[PDB]
């Protein structure tokens, strides 16, 4: 049973206890119900909080990211053979808003792969079928320089072989951080400026970051060899964070993100002009 | 300490948690976690490093 | 098994 | 190890309590689906913060 | 019984004693008193340090002026108190301090002045900048000390490319962060109206995604005072009152002593 | 024939002891997958590999 | 059992270890070990700050030399101590302080080597003057702090009647006061003897008529180290060897918290 | 079944 309170029913008043009357100074909301206010009946109250659950507010699959690598001949100049996506939940507006009415958290997270091709030229002939590597690079790890080296061996990192035209690729990640919940928002710096210091870069940091990796990279590559005509593809990564535990909540983004932090520059101006006396 | 049984000394040896000045001088040194080593028929001393950190892991 |  | 939970029925065919299984295939707990039985509770730690916390009939200030 | 009242408060800690005739009663945030650490939530394995009344006690800021143009004040903790007696060496000697506070804010004036002030206590209060350029406001300037900083109707773009001056840029109804000053309500709060009370007070807990962490390199909570009506007496166009935080440090302790954090703040 | 044991869970979601199946499915146990409930040992044997091992509040040598 | 001895001892107090493979036993000052005010010997009436592992351990003071000239060296107690991280800090934004101490004196050299060192610990050790006026030896000479002072083998009066030194001039065979060395036995002592032992080791209870007092304008112990066989090496006429001493502040407390004393130095 |  998880329904709301029944309405009870609620007759005339005549007395010295005042619950329309308040004081919002105090830091308190008042608790009323309409039978403090108005004569009211009783209703059986039958509806429920089901969906506004915390899991169920962020139990659903965001698009977070757009990778997009190429499968082509190996020239010289600078290609996409393989690339390479910072873990973020920051390039993207839609989850990151829901993320932020809260100040810290804590979840597992679902990354789930939506993999996509097509060929770029009228045509040289066709392609095969295609297989992706991603590969997960943790902060630490050697970053490939080339899209066949031999970080692409992978024995320690978790990586995906994903084949084209298969369900979309899906794994599941634990909590993660290093503190004992997420921080969506950080008031402070990685490091300080001292006075004893040679240069004053020497303690200079980024406002509101925190480790400088966060959580790595994902290398994403076709494992296939090129084929004669070019083949590109996109990899969109959804994330779905579960098992979902929330802390101090926070006023909702009003105005445009700025990049990664609290920054706005402009479209200032979220309200609408209305007429104090208008309907 | 590798040197000859006739040879003494007494050396410190120190850690320092992060956030300050590194220590360039025993006087700051002394002011952190530090172990004063006699040399002697025991040859070797042993400082233990804290686990004093803010998060619950660092990064490697 | 767990009935609940 | 199969776990089995009532529905809450919404629209009821013309045919009582629903039930439906759950078996979790892997050992890291992190894998697993989410339960969505979710508990509540109390708004006062955000709509009443007051170290001495008043009865809504009574004078706010006193 | 006897005659006791939500208006009349007295708040004692170490030497230190407050009263106050006029308040709105006492919010406690998130409904968590200041504790000390436990053992089952311990991280640095180090014996702490515990100064309790010699840092535990009420540190009053400078008094600053509350005018009909006055848009807003900021102060971040534990910054404002970083120089405060033997509270801000204990947290300079340690690379780790973690403390809850008693914030009380002081503004009375008469029966015939208006205006009332929304006090706001924010946990992990990040403050927007002067630039094209994200999260670059530089350690000094995001630490005021004391002193604090202010609010600004609109955003003024540090255009300086060459000498930057690496500035928060906090726009009043925005909270300085990007946000509506109407939402900032969810935030442990009080209101100081003139016609109601003289004073504010909040008792907030350690809040933190870690049981403990650098005071040097990170503020916990953000003090926010704006002018939620604006300040106005007779019919004189400038009058001018007083406002005045006293903050006091609650359940501190210290872990990793070493040599003194000096900071630069020039 | 069904295996069930407990997962160490990680994060909780706001909804106690969680569990999860194994079923071998095949004849030869090279073809299983790793149960991961793997025991610890002392580190004695390599750091302390000595025939008169001693008490560290006492003299090494003596 | 097992293997344990009078020699080899390891002293552990807040984030500090000494070790020492050879001491000679060691000291605790008229057999008494350092302890908290009592509640029925307790003057102030104030919550008293304790600061614990923060102030209470080991503190290395500047390094002097033994050569063979050397006559005495001599420093007072918590004077040495008042620049000494969080002590130091505690000690001045208090009226009152008491405080126990382990004093550790250490002198290595060779079997070759030869020598003995006379470690006192004196209550209320009061030292004589410059000249021909009496009890006037000044604030900021009579306090060297970590710096300690020295001892001389003879009195030279100073003489400049117009601009007097206003120092001490501690002789001595006379202890720097007016009775024999010989007898400087009677309080708290080891001997460093080179052939013998590295160190010392005394520890020292809070010695007053008070339970508590005012660290600022009163030490209640002197450490006076003096060459009672002067220091030999082969036959080389100029040797020179260390001599470190370390302290520790033991069963610290404080009361009459108020603004920071800084007394004037120069 | 077997439960560990
Ligand atoms: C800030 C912040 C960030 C977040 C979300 C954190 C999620 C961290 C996940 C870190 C690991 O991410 C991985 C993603 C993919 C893979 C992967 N392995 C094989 C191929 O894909 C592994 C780890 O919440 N707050
Ligand atoms: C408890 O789970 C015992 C009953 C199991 C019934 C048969 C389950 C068939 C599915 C087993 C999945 C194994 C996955 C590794
Ligand atoms: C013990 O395993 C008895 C219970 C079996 C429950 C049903 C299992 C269904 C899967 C059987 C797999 C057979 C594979 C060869």
């Amino acid at each position: 049973q998880d329904s709301l309170p029944d309405t009870k029913a609620s007759g005339p008043a005549h007395s010295k206890e005042v619950p329309a009357l308040t004081a919002v100074e105090t830091g308190a909301t008042n608790p009323l119900a309409p039978s403090d206010t108005v004569q009211t009946r009783h209703v059986v109250q039958r509806r429920s909080r089901s969906e506004s659950t915390i899991e169920s507010f962020f139990a659903r699959g965001a698009c977070v990211a757009i990778i997009e690598v190429d499968n082509e001949q190996p020239t010289t100049r600078a290609q996409k053979l393989f690339a390479m996506w910072r873990i973020t939940y920051k390039d993207t507006v839609q989850l990151r808003r829901k993320l932020e009415f809260f100040t810290y958290s804590r979840f597992d997270m679902e990354f789930t792969f939506v993999v996509t091709a097509n060929f770029t030229n009228a045509n040289n002939g066709h392609a095969l079928n295609q297989v992706y590597q991603i590969m997960y690079i943790p902060p630490g790890a050697p970053t490939p320089k080339s899209w066949d080296d031999y970080t692409w061996q992978t024995s320690s990192n978790p990586s995906i072989f994903y084949t084209y035209g298969a369900a979309p690729a899906r794994i599941s990640v634990p909590y993660v951080g290093l503190a004992n919940a997420y921080s969506h928002f950080y008031d402070g710096f990685a490091k300080v400026p001292l006075k004893t210091d040679a240069n004053d870069q020497i303690g200079d940091s980024l406002y509101s970051a925190m480790t400088v990796d966060d959580f790595g990279v994902l290398a994403v590559r076709v494992v296939n060899d090129h084929n004669p005509t070019k083949v590109t593809s996109k990899v969109r990564i959804y994330m779905k964070p579960k098992h979902v535990r929330v802390w101090c909540p926070r006023p909702p983004r009003a105005v445009p993100y700025y990049g990664p932090g609290v920054d706005y520059r402009n479209n200032l101006d979220p309200l609408s002009e209305k007429g104090l006396t208008t309907y | 300490f590798c040197g000859s049984m006739m040879a003494t000394g007494k050396i410190l040896v120190a850690y320092a948690p992060p956030g300050a000045q590194p220590p360039t001088s025993r006087k700051e040194a002394m002011l952190g976690t530090h172990v004063i080593w006699d040399l002697g028929l025991q040859s070797s001393c042993t400082m233990v490093v804290p686990w004093i950190s803010n998060v619950t892991y660092r990064q490697t | 098994i767990s009935e609940v | 190890g199969a776990q089995v939970s009532s529905q809450k029925v919404g629209a009821h065919e013309n045919s009582s309590t629903i039930n439906y299984t759950t078996i979790n295939y892997y050992k890291d707990s992190a894998s697993n689906a989410a339960s969505k039985q979710d508990y509540s509770q109390d708004p006062s730690k955000f709509t009443e913060p007051l170290k001495d916390v008043l009865i809504k009939t009574a004078p706010a200030l006193n | 019984a006897c005659g006791y009242s939500d208006r009349v408060l007295q708040l004692t800690l170490g030497n230190s004693t407050i009263t106050t005739q006029e308040a709105a009663n006492s919010v406690v945030a998130y409904g968590r008193w200041p504790e000390f650490i436990r053992d089952d939530e311990a991280n640095p394995v180090d014996q702490p340090t515990e100064p309790d009344v010699a840092t535990c006690r009420f540190y009053t800021l400078d008094t600053v002026m509350w005018g009909k143009e006055s848009k807003g004040w900021w102060w971040k903790l534990p910054d404002a108190l970083r120089d405060m007696g033997l509270f801000g060496q204990n947290m300079y000697y340690h690379y780790l301090g973690r403390s809850g506070y008693t914030v009380h804010v002081q503004c009375n004036a008469s029966k015939f002045h208006q205006g009332a002030l929304g006090v706001f206590a924010i946990p992990e209060y990040c403050l927007a900048g002067d630039s094209d350029k994200q999260r670059y406001t530089s350690y000094a300037n995001a630490n005021p000390g004391e002193r604090g900083g202010k609010f600004y109707s609109q955003f003024n773009k540090d255009n300086a490319v060459t000498s930057p001056k690496r500035e928060f840029c906090p726009v009043d109804y925005l909270l300085g962060c990007g946000v509506l000053l109407g939402n900032a309500f969810v935030y442990p709060h009080q209101i100081i109206n003139l016609r109601t009370n003289n004073s504010a007070t909040i008792v907030l807990p350690y809040v933190n995604a870690l049981a403990i962490d650098s005071m040097v390199k990170h503020n916990n909570w953000g003090i926010a005072i704006l002018p939620l009506s604006p300040l106005d007496f007779a019919q004189d166009s400038s009058v001018e009152i007083p406002i005045t935080v006293t903050i006091a440090p609650m359940c501190s302790e210290f872990n990793g002593l070493r040599n003194v954090t000096a900071p630069k703040f020039q």
